[PDB]
């Protein structure tokens, strides 16, 4: 819900109200697009996320390349979480047991018994990476694009 | 109680929902119906076969007849080049004035389909011509349709159905089906080619009207009878034919010349006619091996029951497996699908670099769907084949019978197998990420030239023994002094290092930095999910975690939160998890195999031997660039021709987000809100006089996973078949 | 050269690489003064790129089309023509670490097994223990081979739990 | 209804008991056993399938076992 | 008289058990005749958190 | 001992009521009745949500499934140490008697019981599902 | 003093102050020899 409430204020600004005052008016940064654009789904991604997404993905070279490593990473990280979301322990459980077993073969073997995380622990360790992923890919998107254009 | 599902007594006495969704998720697997016996499973299994193969005839007749009836088959034969086959007519009240006139196009009456599928090529390459071939090949395929329903019909019959005996004759059944169904097969159709396909491609018409009266070569069987067959390939078509007509042709049926035809850019008739030829030899000798009522030949048996090493490195070897074996669908099911599987990925490499059809090379679009088309279904295929696997050990594997065999042998190290495993999938994945995640770095601090790109010098060096001399390795067929290339210098050599040296075709295109990565990359995604596939098998029967999970079948929910926890522990999740990692390898595949093309198609290399050593690049030059034409389907402005791929594109964006909520949240959450939803129709006046007759109920733990999986891998493909054919199609069709 | 690579020094390509760079730093440069922080700043950062673009053409490296520097993997070509510095050295160099890594916890691992609680030896670390260790695992190679050769290496596989099959 | 079996490794501790639920389990005399006592399971038919007998059993591995089967308004806990 | 002597390591022999082919000590040894007189005892508790378990006469071995 | 009768006339405890309670289900196929003596007039949490005050002497309450019953059990016998019994009713009238099956809770073991679904042997020593294939219907080696 | 070199001792202290070691030897290393990419 939050993503769309950011998304809704910075589509509107950029559009309405945000611009260059000039000697025949106001030129907003995507020139009141957001009137005839925002009214379906294809809109959004056309003329929001396709086409502000260029200032951060044409960042590398210069000093906003860092939000483009942060926007590839953010994205890793989310994509990471849903890992634990999809899945269970009882499978991760078994792989551990058969990784224990190379490490009794040679002797080196932890005293402190490898565990598979908890139920609740895969849900937390797997929300907690979804919220960082795709929080941060939104951080490193706006940022490269109103610095860039802003 | 209710009478669905008829098969099971269990499922008709559940009061809730589940009871419809189970049933329709039971009624293919004969094995757990009430009073199933061996033998009648076999008889059932044998009725199914004959529905399945009436569908494939129809689907195929469908194809014909609307091509034929809605096409423009006549008019794309004659510039084939210069015209975009059509799939169907579309007729789809829902269309707006502006929308009838973006979808007409190619002279068509009304809107249309443009096809994807090839099937113009491949007609147009086997001797069709006119839409009344085409139509009279829709009626007999029909035909054939009817009389396989017919057959699944009569062998049901009661003097009709086979005993159980003869399902399981091993040595009879592979005589037929090698030297009948292969060798018989393809010698008939070397008389296609020979007889028909060969004389329409030089502008002589041959039909059944004919047929009878037309010499396939001069010389009629004089040679073949009398060992001369080297008459055969004697003034093949020269350089300068032109396909379909007489001018440039030649009169040889068989030949090597082993390359491109040089205008259709596929392979020679005269080459795909000897090649069919040879094998059906082949397959016919081959079919003569086995024992049956004449009193020579090998019994299977003896075969397995020798091959033990004298070792006894192999344990008991191949003992006892014959039984194993012929006894267990399973186990021939795996078999099966992992044969066929591994084939449909070798006919997507060997179609797009051997293209067999005239004019399929020009058509990216076409050859980007085919190779896209065959590789997913290949990866379904495995997945599979690993599941019915894992289903043999839970349901058919006897330890008794199979003691100290190999079979028996890979149990007693499984743990040595995914633990190694394992540690290759760590390995790839660890380098492999580290080496792109380096390369970004250095492209996002302006540094290219630090960037870690090796060589692929061991695939380099295999296309150089091929004859590919842009890397001066002078290695076999790339050296004029190897026997290897003196030897064939004279059959099929000078056709074949023409098309490999040939630099704007797909026969062994070259390679760089960029190909080591991705080549790295897809190792991976075959490791890992191999590691999770034979994960599932080994431990089906059962684990530290659970020592008897056999004793519950191949798919439960689970054993409790006891224990530590146990979700996703049974086989059947094991293939769930895995499907997510092989839409993942084929995902990489056919992004690799897209981008190296469309770069070739526009003939600037340069941008995926440079772009494709960071991650970066592919998420810019190659998703969001070619994503522009697109998203722009349809506009606040108007719509154009791609508004189907465009709003399909979003509709695979959907599905993909739907599968996240049966896979993110589960059951408990949902049947407790359920529960308020009962209350309050009970509780609302004018409409609890309306009632259900099925209690209302969540999905199962179990049916929410496939549920889940099955919008995932929709929305997957659905979003990627969109954009692939609206990136091809729009930027050359 | 090899593969139908070329010497960067060599390479064409190469050397438009390195013009390009500088360019791009000398044109930031240019709006500051002479000896500013900033300017001094951008003066260290075109000299490392001067210098990195002499060490690698004075390494011998091979440039593609790309005029960018690729390895070369295979022992036999890489010690034929003297890329032996790219991977195959480096190969023996990681490997020494990550035995020597690897061999010093095992050791560490099976000093605590024979404590009273080996539970507590892991999450609270025996320093000077470790140290002792840490110092040892420098001949970890030659004490790795004897091992195997004398056979206690490997656990017996009667020691070793599986599960039912 | 689902399967509730009690194997012979029981100890007659009476956790599986108390923890169910649904008074599906009861103690009954035996002479295997220290306690003289074993698990029985005469009311499966109430069972749901929660497997809290399961997460109380001390033995290794368990003494009492559930295996989930056709479902019914009983073992699908509902109350409409 | 039946049994290991208390206090001794035995090894474990039970497939089904966390602890098969793995050493404990006996703490004690019913002499009623019961199924699974012998009580062995762990150091490194399985899935449940439990570091004891009753094994058969047959089911466990002196060390080595 | 000998198995109560239901008493339907027996007082209720003082409740105001909720949406948690009897759906359609009691009045088509069953519901269940649970019955005690109350030392002392208290306040007791219903499993059906609130809290509800339990009138000295008897008291009685109808529940839609019989683990609710047996919920409401656990507390009234753990916390306020009383000794509940419950029943299940049908919509034809008849009743039936359960909890304690015998008069003696089943944690405690008592003489005249039957073991049912006992099997002598372990989890270890059941057959393969293979020998237990095309019986008629799915059928674990358990249960064999 | 005992019990505070034992909490130094603990892993969570041991990983900090050993990556904090490792680090700064890397770092130290690369500002001294800049761009290494080839042993030579
Ligand atoms: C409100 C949206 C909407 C709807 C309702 C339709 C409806 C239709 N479109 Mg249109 N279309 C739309 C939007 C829509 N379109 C948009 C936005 C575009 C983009 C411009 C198009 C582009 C388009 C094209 C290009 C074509 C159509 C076609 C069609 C027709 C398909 C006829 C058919 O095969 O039916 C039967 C439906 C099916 C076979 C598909 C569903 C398969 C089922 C659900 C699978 C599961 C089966 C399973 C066993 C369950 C069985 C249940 C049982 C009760 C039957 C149909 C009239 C096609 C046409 O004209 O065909 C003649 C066609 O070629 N549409
Ligand atoms: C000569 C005798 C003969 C023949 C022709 C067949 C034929 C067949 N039998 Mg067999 N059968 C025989 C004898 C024979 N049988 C005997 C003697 C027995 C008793 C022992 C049996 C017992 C038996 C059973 C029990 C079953 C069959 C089945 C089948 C069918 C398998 C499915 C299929 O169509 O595969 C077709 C396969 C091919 C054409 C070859 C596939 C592999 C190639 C390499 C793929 C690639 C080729 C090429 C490149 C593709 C071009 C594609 C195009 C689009 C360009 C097939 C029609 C099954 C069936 O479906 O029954 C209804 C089945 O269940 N048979
Ligand atoms: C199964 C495929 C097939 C079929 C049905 C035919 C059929 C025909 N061919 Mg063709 N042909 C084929 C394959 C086929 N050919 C192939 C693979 C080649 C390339 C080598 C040729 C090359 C060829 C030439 C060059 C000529 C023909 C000719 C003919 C016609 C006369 C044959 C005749 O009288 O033989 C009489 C022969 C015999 C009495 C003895 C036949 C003995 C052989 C070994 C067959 C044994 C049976 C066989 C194993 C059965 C296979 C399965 C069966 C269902 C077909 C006839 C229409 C001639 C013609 O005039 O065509 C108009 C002609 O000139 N064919
Ligand atoms: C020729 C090959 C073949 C054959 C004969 C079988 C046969 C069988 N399989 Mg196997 N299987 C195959 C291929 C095959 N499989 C492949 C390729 C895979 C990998 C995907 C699997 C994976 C697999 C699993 C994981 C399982 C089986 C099981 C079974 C058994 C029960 C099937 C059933 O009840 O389905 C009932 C069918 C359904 C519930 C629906 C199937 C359709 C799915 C959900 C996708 C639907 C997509 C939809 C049409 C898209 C709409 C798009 C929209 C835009 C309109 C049966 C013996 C099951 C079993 O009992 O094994 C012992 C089992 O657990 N198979
Ligand atoms: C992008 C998403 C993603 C990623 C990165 C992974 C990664 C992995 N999966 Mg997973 N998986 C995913 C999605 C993903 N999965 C999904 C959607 C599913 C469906 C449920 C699964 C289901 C699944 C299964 C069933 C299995 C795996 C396995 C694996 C491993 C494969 C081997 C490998 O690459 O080792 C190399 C490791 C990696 C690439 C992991 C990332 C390493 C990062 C970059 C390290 C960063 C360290 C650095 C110091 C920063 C730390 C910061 C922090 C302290 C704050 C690996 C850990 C297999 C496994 O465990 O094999 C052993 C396995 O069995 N996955
Ligand atoms: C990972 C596998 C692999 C592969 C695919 C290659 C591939 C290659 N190696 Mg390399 N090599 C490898 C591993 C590999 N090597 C390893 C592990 C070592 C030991 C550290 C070497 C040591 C080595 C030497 C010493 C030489 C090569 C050479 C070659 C080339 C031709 C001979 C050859 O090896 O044929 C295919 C490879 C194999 C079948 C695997 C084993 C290869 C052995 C170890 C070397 C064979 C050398 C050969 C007899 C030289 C004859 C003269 C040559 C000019 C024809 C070829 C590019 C030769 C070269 O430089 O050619 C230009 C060469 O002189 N390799
Ligand atoms: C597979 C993983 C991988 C690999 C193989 C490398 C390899 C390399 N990286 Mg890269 N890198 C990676 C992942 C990887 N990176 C990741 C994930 C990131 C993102 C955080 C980066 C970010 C990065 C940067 C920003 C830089 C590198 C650089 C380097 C070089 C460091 C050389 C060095 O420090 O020598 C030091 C010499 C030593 C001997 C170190 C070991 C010391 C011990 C004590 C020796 C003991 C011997 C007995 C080398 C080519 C540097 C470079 O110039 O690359 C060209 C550089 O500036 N990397
Ligand atoms: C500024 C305040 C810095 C921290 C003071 C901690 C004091 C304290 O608790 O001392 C506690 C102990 C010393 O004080 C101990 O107190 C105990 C209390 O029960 C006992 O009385 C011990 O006998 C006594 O030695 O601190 C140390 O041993 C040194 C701590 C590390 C100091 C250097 C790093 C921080 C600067
Ligand atoms: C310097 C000269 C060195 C010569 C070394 C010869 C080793 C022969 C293999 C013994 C190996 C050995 O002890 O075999 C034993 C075992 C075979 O088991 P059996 O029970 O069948 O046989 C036992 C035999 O020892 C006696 O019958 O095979 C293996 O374990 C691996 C087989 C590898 C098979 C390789 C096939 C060929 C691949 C190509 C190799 C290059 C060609 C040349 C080498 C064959
Ligand atoms: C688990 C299980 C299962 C399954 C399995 C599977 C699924 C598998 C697969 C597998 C696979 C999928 C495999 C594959 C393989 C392959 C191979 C092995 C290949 C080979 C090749 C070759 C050898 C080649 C050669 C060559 C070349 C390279 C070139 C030239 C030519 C030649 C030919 C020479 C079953 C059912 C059994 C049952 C039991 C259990
Ligand atoms: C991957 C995965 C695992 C396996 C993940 C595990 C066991 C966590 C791994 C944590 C780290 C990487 C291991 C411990 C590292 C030590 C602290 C030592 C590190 C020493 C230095 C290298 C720092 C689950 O346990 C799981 C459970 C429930 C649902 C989903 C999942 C799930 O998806
Ligand atoms: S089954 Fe387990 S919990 Fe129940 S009495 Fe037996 S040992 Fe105790």
């Amino acid at each position: 819900s939050l993503s769309i409430v950011i998304f809704h204020f910075s589509w509107k600004m950029q559009s309405d109200v945000w611009g260059t005052v000039t000697a025949s008016g106001v030129s907003h940064i995507t020139g009141g697009n957001f009137a005839q654009s925002a009214n379906t789904i294809n809109g959004w991604l056309r003329d929001f996320l396709w086409a502000q997404s260029s200032q951060v993905i044409q960042s590398y070279g210069s000093a906003l390349s860092a939000y483009g490593l942060i926007f590839l990473g953010a994205h890793f990280v989310w994509a990471f979480s849903l890992m634990f979301l999809f899945s269970g322990r009882g499978y991760w459980q078994e792989l551990i047991e058969s990784i224990v077993w190379a490490h009794n073969k040679l002797k080196v073997a932890p005293a402190i018994q490898p565990r598979a995380l908890s139920i609740t622990q895969g849900r937390a360790v797997g929300v907690a990476h979804y919220l960082l992923g795709g929080i941060a890919t939104t951080w490193s998107f706006f940022l490269a694009r109103i610095i860039s254009v802003g | 109680t209710k009478l669905f599902p008829k098969f099971s007594q269990g499922l008709a006495q559940d009061p809730t929902t589940r009871r419809i969704w189970y049933g329709l998720a039971m009624a293919h697997d004969f094995e757990s119906h009430d009073g199933m016996t061996e033998e009648n499973l076999y008889q059932k299994i044998f009725a199914s076969h004959f529905g399945q193969l009436s569908i494939i005839f129809l689907w195929t007749s469908g194809n014909l007849f609307h091509v034929a009836w809605q096409g423009n088959f006549e008019q794309w034969v004659t510039d084939p080049v210069h015209i975009r086959p059509i799939a169907h007519a579309i007729w789809d009240p829902h269309f707006g004035q502006p929308a009838v006139e973006a979808f007409t196009r190619g002279g068509a009456s009304g809107p249309v389909n443009i096809s994807t599928s090839g099937v113009y090529q491949w007609w147009y390459t086997i001797g069709m011509r006119t839409n009344q071939d085409l139509y009279v090949g829709s009626v007999f395929l029909a035909l054939v349709s009817a009389i396989f329903l017919f057959a699944g019909w009569l062998h049901l019959q009661p003097n009709f159905q086979p005993s159980l005996s003869w399902f399981k004759d091993a040595e009879s059944r592979l005589n037929h089906h090698l030297s009948g169904l292969f060798g018989v097969s393809s010698l008939a159709w070397t008389g296609h080619l020979v007889h028909v396909a060969i004389p329409e491609s030089r502008g002589q018409h041959v039909g059944w009207d004919n047929f009878l009266s037309v010499l396939p070569h001069p010389q009629g069987l004089t040679p073949f009878f009398t060992g001369n067959w080297a008459a055969y390939a004697q003034s093949p078509d020269t350089a300068s034919h032109v396909f379909g007509t007489a001018q440039g042709s030649g009169q040889a049926i068989l030949t090597f010349l082993g390359g491109f035809h040089p205008q259709t850019q596929s392979l020679w008739l005269t080459d795909m006619a000897h090649h069919h030829l040879a094998i059906a030899v082949i397959f016919i000798v081959a079919g003569h091996m086995y024992r049956t009522n004449f009193g020579i030949g090998h019994r299977m048996q003896a075969i397995l029951e020798a091959h033990t090493p004298p070792s006894g490195s192999l344990g008991a070897g191949h003992k006892g497996l014959f039984d194993t074996v012929n006894n267990s669908l399973h186990f021939q099911l795996g078999l099966a699908l992992a044969s066929v599987g591994t084939i449909t990925s070798l006919v997507a490499q060997h179609m797009y670099s051997l293209p067999p059809y005239a004019f399929q090379a020009i058509d990216f679009t076409t050859q980007a769907a085919l190779y896209t088309h065959h590789q997913y279904i290949a990866g379904f295929i495995m997945c599979g084949a690993f599941a019915h696997g894992a289903i043999f050990f839970i349901r058919d594997y006897d330890p008794e019978q199979n003691k100290g065999n190999v079979l028996a042998r890979m149990l007693d190290h499984k743990e040595a197998l995914i633990s190694h495993l394992s540690w290759v999938s760590l390995f790839l994945g660890f380098h492999t990420l580290g080496l792109y995640v380096h390369n970004d770095v250095m492209q996002a601090f302006g540094t290219p030239e630090k960037q870690i790109l090796i060589e692929p010098v061991f695939a380099q060096w295999i296309q150089a023994a091929h004859g590919k001399a842009l890397y001066g390795f002078d290695f076999l067929l790339s050296s004029k002094t190897s026997a290897a290339f003196a030897n064939g210098q004279s059959l099929w050599l000078p056709g074949w290092l023409d098309a490999i040296n040939n630099n704007q075709n797909s026969l062994f295109l070259t390679i760089g930095p960029g190909d080591f990565l991705v080549h790295h990359a897809i190792a991976l995604g075959l490791h890992t999910t191999t590691l999770i596939l034979v994960k599932g098998a080994l431990d089906a029967r059962g684990s530290k975690l659970m020592p008897d999970k056999k004793d519950f079948g191949y798919s439960f929910p689970c054993d409790g939160p006891g224990r530590g926890g146990t979700c996703d522990i049974s086989a059947y999740d094991a293939f769930y998890l895995a499907v997510f990692w092989m839409l993942n390898t084929i995902g990489w595949v056919t992004f690799y195999w897209h981008w190296k093309h469309l770069t070739l198609w526009q003939g600037n290399v340069a941008q995926f031997d440079e772009s494709s050593t960071y991650l970066m690049g592919w998420l810019r030059d190659y998703l969001w660039l070619n994503s522009s034409q697109l998203i722009n389907g349809y506009n606040p402005f108007g719509m154009n021709s791609l508004s189907v791929w465009a709003w399909t594109f979003l509709f695979g964006h959907l599905i993909y987000a739907t599968g996240f909520m049966f896979l993110i949240s589960w059951r408990g959450y949902w049947q407790e809100l359920i529960e308020t939803l009962v209350w309050a129709h009970e509780k609302t006046p004018l409409a609890n006089l309306v009632y259900w007759k099925d209690k209302p109920v969540a999905l199962s733990i179990v049916q929410a996973r496939l549920v889940g999986l099955a919008h995932f891998s929709v929305g997957y493909i659905f979003t990627y078949a969109a954009f692939l054919i609206a990136s091809t199609s729009g930027r050359f069709g | 050269d090899i593969a139908g690579l070329t010497p960067c020094s060599e390479s064409k390509a190469y050397a438009k690489l390195e013009k390009k760079e500088l360019k791009t730093l000398e044109k930031r440069l240019k709006q500051y003064e002479a000896d500013s922080a900033p300017a001094v700043a951008l003066k260290a950062t075109m000299e490392r790129t001067k210098a990195r673009f002499a060490n690698y053409a004075k390494a011998g490296l091979l440039c593609g089309n790309d005029g960018l520097p690729h390895l070369i993997a295979d022992p036999g070509l890489a010690l034929k023509y003297g890329h032996a510095g790219e991977v195959f050295i480096p190969t023996f160099g990681f490997l020494y670490v990550a035995g020597y890594i690897g061999y010093v916890g095992r050791q560490y691992l099976i000093a605590v097994k024979g404590e009273a609680k080996p539970t507590d030896k892991e999450i609270i670390i025996d320093v000077p223990l470790a140290t002792k260790l840490a110092w040892q695992g420098a001949g970890w190679p030659l004490a790795a081979v004897q091992e195997l050769q004398r056979g206690t290496l490997l656990e017996k596989e009667e020691n070793i739990t599986v599960s039912p099959r | 209804a689902h399967i509730v079996k009690i194997y012979d490794t029981c100890i007659g501790c009476t956790q599986c008991v108390r923890a169910c639920p649904l008074d599906v389990l009861e103690m009954v005399p035996w002479d295997g056993c220290k306690a003289s006592q074993m698990a029985s399971a005469p009311r499966t038919e109430d069972c749901v399938g929660c497997k809290r007998c399961e997460t109380a059993c001390p033995t290794d591995f368990l003494s009492v076992r559930v295996y989930l089967g056709s479902e019914s308004t009983r073992s699908m806990g509902l109350s409409y | 008289e039946v049994g290991p002597k208390r206090g001794s390591l035995v090894k474990i022999l039970r497939p089904e058990s966390y602890w098969f082919n793995q050493v404990g000590k006996v703490v004690s040894v019913d002499q009623s005749g019961v199924r699974y007189p012998v009580v062995v005892r762990f150091e490194n508790q399985n899935y449940a958190g439990v570091t004891t378990n009753n094994y058969a006469l047959d089911e466990v071995v002196a060390a080595k | 001992w000998t198995v109560p009768t239901l008493n339907p006339d027996t007082p209720s405890p003082i409740f105001g009521g909720s949406t948690g309670g009897l759906l359609r289900k009691a009045q088509t196929e069953e519901f269940y009745v649970i019955t005690w003596e109350a030392k002392k007039e208290q306040i007791f949490e219903m499993p059906t949500g609130g809290a509800a005050i339990m009138r000295q002497g008897p008291n009685l309450l109808k529940f839609g499934k019989k683990e609710q019953c047996l919920a409401l059990t656990t507390q009234l016998r753990n916390k306020f140490k009383l000794t509940p019994c419950f029943y299940r009713v049908f919509p034809d009238g008849k009743v039936q008697y359960l909890h304690p099956a015998d008069g003696v809770y089943p944690e405690k073991v008592n003489a005249g019981r039957v073991g049912a679904n006992q099997n002598m042997r372990r989890i270890g020593q059941n057959v393969n599902p293979i020998k237990v294939k095309f019986s008629g219907r799915m059928m674990s080696p358990a249960e064999i | 003093m005992k019990d505070f070199t034992t909490y130094l001792s603990t892993a969570p202290v041991i990983a900090t102050i050993w990556f904090t070691f490792t680090a700064g030897l890397l770092i130290e290393i690369n500002r001294y020899f800049p761009d290494p990419l080839v042993f030579s």
